[PDB]
């Protein structure tokens, strides 16, 4: 646990699906998320156990996790813009090989998290940052105790796996559900757009994706997107989760097409 | 604008109130972020948050909604331009509009302050809303939907208790309707909710119209009549446990599409009211009643002739001084 005295909350950045981000100082530049959760005592222990796991993570494509405060979490501050802003706001000029490289580094960070037995639960371009140019940084991974217990979906609809939408079983979260969310990030990279651009109804998206009536339009992938990368997007967003590849195979496929 | 008032069929007091509001809009020029002084929060939701503010140049009390969106600057400017149509949406059943601007990554929508809040907030205090009050609510929603259809050729798209506002003068007005096509598209990228008032045909992605808003009104009327979101329907024991002797989001959507619609309990409500919401909740939009048929329904014809002190009921319920 971090002492609130040493935390110097500076400016407010914004709020997401489970907290409000502030820039701060704690032995250096730090990011602080005031969680929207009065927690139950059973949840507070599950939170402290998750923090012990997330604090030990060490990878170049993963944002550092510092600790908690009293509820709030302290993470590594990133001065770059999120991938969502690069693709959908600023429209940053990206080469095709640069888009593949962003996909590769994101698969490396996800492969590290899964090899450390950590499910992201909320993989999307909003939680990917470009650090000092073209170094991917993944944030907001895990935190199932503070994002949600109640067996109800939480997060952005567009990246949510169909079995996570349905919540038929109490735990629809797996490595494969992260792969679907990663596949939607691939769709963002290889189209420059969000999925379901013809559907402007959030509840319609939840229902049709849950029933399998709606899937990302793969005809909108860039024409110069390689066939192997096109197949990778289709494999990651398979409706049946048992047909999706895992990140060891995803990373190898990217490394194969990258070295041509 | 004052000429467009003559095209509406209003009583004399409704015309005076609209003419007065149009006069106050003249005291409003460009809207900047530094011209507002916060007074209090009014509520929050999925898209954004709402404040009661004071516009220092004009001195007018306004409700300022802030919607946070990460969009291209061209989409943002197109949203601000499309919201200007609200300057011409003047009706006793539509919430007034003052202006829209962008700042701090937030699109601000400044609108008429309704000191009674939403019917969602009123329901949380009243527990249930009487049938005679819901008769006036139904008339206001039908006439507001009719105004948007005839005068602006648009539908609401988000009818629900939180988007029906009331005030201490007894007025009932609609808000948060889809006037900006770019704002509808941008807000489709949203977080998952916990309940829905969406019609079955819009969930399935087939053809839709104002008939979908009629469904949402019917579902909203049942919720306020029984004091509970009516999906899934309550038990017969739960009915007596509410009038006197939890599903996840996808499961709710599947229920709306594949299961019979909810209905009012018999006995505690008039047969006219029960039939009224039944015709609103017919799942096939072609069999569902339309705005013309609802206005001449027996429930509306009786409610329209009733003398109901709605402002006094609000005052006695939420403490809103007239
Ligand atoms: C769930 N149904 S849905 O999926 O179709 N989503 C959507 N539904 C409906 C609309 C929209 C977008 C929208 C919003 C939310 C909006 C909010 C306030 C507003 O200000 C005033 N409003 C009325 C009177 C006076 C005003 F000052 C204008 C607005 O204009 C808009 O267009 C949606 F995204
Ligand atoms: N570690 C960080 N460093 C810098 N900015 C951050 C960091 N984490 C979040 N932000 C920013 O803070 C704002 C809100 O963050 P956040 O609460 O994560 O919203 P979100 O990521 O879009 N939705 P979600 O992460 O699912 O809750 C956004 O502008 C983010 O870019
Ligand atoms: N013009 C207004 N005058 C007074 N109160 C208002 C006004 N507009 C909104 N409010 C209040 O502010 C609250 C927040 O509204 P809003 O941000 O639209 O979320 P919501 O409609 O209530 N729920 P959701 O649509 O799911 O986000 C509403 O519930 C009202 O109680
Ligand atoms: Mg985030
Ligand atoms: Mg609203
Ligand atoms: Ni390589």
């Amino acid at each position: 646990e971090i002492e609130a005295s040493e935390v110097m909350l500076s400016t407010r950045i914004g709020s997401g699906s489970f907290g409000t981000v502030y820039k701060g100082k704690w032995h250096g530049d730090v990011a602080v998320k005031i969680l929207k959760v009065d927690p139950t005592p059973e949840q507070f222990q599950a939170f402290r156990n998750e923090v012990a796991v997330l604090r030990k993570t060490r990878h170049v494509n993963i944002l550092l996790f510092m600790g908690y405060m009293t509820l709030a979490i302290v993470t590594q501050w990133c001065e770059g813009s999120s991938l969502y802003k690069h693709l959908h706001v600023q429209e940053t000029k990206f080469q095709m090989f640069q888009l593949i490289d962003i996909a590769r580094q994101t698969a490396q960070g996800m492969d590290y998290l899964h090899a450390k037995n950590i499910i992201h639960r909320d993989m999307k371009s909003n939680n990917i940052f470009l650090h000092e140019g073209l170094t991917v940084k993944i944030g907001d991974f895990g935190l199932a105790t503070v994002k949600s217990q109640v067996e109800q979906p939480t997060g952005s609809v567009l990246w949510m796996a169909p079995e996570v939408i349905r919540m038929q079983d109490n735990n629809p979260f797996s490595f494969q559900s992260d792969v679907y969310s990663y596949g939607i990030v691939l769709y963002e990279l290889m189209t420059g757009e969000l999925p379901y651009s013809h559907i402007n109804n959030r509840d319609q998206i939840i229902f049709m994706v849950g029933r399998g009536y709606a899937s990302p339009d793969l005809s909108k992938l860039y024409k110069n997107c390689p066939k192997a990368m096109k197949r990778l997007v289709a494999d990651c967003v398979k409706k049946v989760k048992e047909e999706r590849p895992l990140f060891p195979q995803i990373l190898s496929s990217i490394e194969l097409l990258q070295h041509s | 604008l004052q000429k467009k008032l003559e095209e509406l069929e209003l009583d004399e007091q409704q015309r005076k109130r609209l003419e007065a509001f149009l006069t106050q809009k003249q005291k409003v020029g460009e809207l900047k972020d530094d011209d507002f002084e916060k007074i209090s929060e009014l509520g929050a939701g999925n898209g954004g948050v709402v404040f009661k503010v004071s516009h220092k140049p004009s001195g007018l009390v306004m409700a300022r909604k802030l919607i946070h969106l990460e969009i291209k600057p061209a989409i943002r400017n197109q949203i601000i331009r499309e919201l200007q149509v609200l300057h011409e949406c003047n009706s006793p059943y539509i919430v007034g509009f003052y202006g829209a601007f962008y700042s701090d990554g937030e699109i601000s929508i400044c609108m008429e302050h309704m000191d009674g809040g939403s019917l969602d907030q009123v329901l949380k205090k009243a527990g249930r809303i009487p049938e005679q009050i819901l008769g006036k609510v139904s008339i206001a929603v039908i006439k507001g939907l009719t105004y948007l259809r005839e005068k602006h050729k648009i539908m609401h798209r988000d009818v629900k208790p939180s988007n029906i506002l009331v005030n201490s003068r007894g007025e009932i007005k609609l808000c948060d309707f889809g006037v900006s096509g770019q704002l509808i598209d941008a807000m489709a990228n949203a977080f998952v909710g916990t309940r829905s008032y969406m019609s079955p045909e819009r969930l399935q992605g087939t053809h839709y119209s104002v008939q979908s808003d009629i469904w949402s009104m019917g579902l909203s009327l049942v919720e306020m009549a029984v004091g509970r979101y009516p999906i899934p329907p309550p038990d017969a024991k739960e009915l007596e446990l509410m009038f006197g002797c939890p599903m996840a989001i996808f499961e709710l959507l599947d229920y709306i599409v594949n299961e019979p619609p909810p209905k009012l309990p018999s006995g505690v409500f008039s047969l006219e009211f029960q039939d009224f919401v039944n015709k609103c909740l017919i799942k096939n939009p072609a069999e569902r009643a339309d705005l013309k048929q609802l206005m001449v329904h027996a429930f509306i014809k009786r409610s329209d002739a009733e003398e109901v002190d709605f402002a006094g009921w609000l005052c006695s319920t939420i403490g809103l001084n007239q």
